[PDB]
């Protein structure tokens, strides 16, 4: 809003890879999750346990 | 005898087909998409302008 059209706005640093994030930690940690049920489910040959 | 310790255990048996699943969908978003395997000769191409 402040700066006109002409203007434009980029990224440099820990703002970039902020701005370009593929959520990828997300994911990780989601499956890593799941993976920790399903070993213990084993284990335990119960999937409540 | 191997075939058997899964038949005794059918939450070990599912568990692993469900990871090998997990793998595999994780594997195909990572994979590349191409139409053929083939190798096009790869090729550097250099320009000049008088």
């Amino acid at each position: 809003q402040s700066l006109g059209d002409e203007y434009s706005i980029a990224w440099s640093g820990s703002a970039y890879q902020e701005v370009s994030s593929k959520g990828a930690g997300a994911y990780a940690f989601v499956l890593g999750m799941i993976f920790v049920f399903l070993i213990l489910a084993a284990q335990y040959e119960r999937w409540l346990m | 005898m191997f075939s058997k310790f899964f038949i005794e255990r059918p939450i070990f048996a599912s568990v692993v087909a469900i990871i090998i699943s997990i793998a595999g969908i994780i594997g195909l978003a990572n994979l590349p998409v191409e139409q053929y395997p083939s190798l096009t000769p790869p090729t550097v191409q250099v320009s000049a302008t008088y």
